[PDB]
């Protein structure tokens, strides 16, 4: 017999922030981004 | 046959064997072999950034 078991997590979180302001007039721009990639993997093989 | 003939006489050894037991011991025989094997791998990796 044998009992293979595998449990894999990959988590990624990536964030972007860009606030800007210009004046002489006034102008401003804010941008924000959040990204996530996730994978969960489970694999098993049992043989007798 | 009364005259010699290797074949016909050899059939006596084929059928009845070459010898007989003048004495001996009767009883029983036990033989065993057992062979267990086992292996175990564990992994517990953690990485963080």
């Amino acid at each position: 017999f044998y009992n293979s078991t595998w449990s894999y997590v990959k988590h990624t979180s990536t964030e972007h922030t860009s606030s800007s302001r210009k004046r002489s007039f006034r102008s401003s721009s804010s941008s924000s981004r959040s990204y996530t990639s996730h994978t969960n993997e489970i694999h098993k093989g049992k043989s007798y | 046959p009364l005259e010699y003939n290797s074949a016909l006489y050899s059939r006596i050894f084929d059928d009845f064997g070459t010898h007989y037991f003048t004495s001996g011991s009767l009883g029983g025989v036990y033989d065993l072999l057992y062979q267990f094997s086992s292996e175990e791998l564990k992994n517990s990796g953690l990485t963080e950034e």
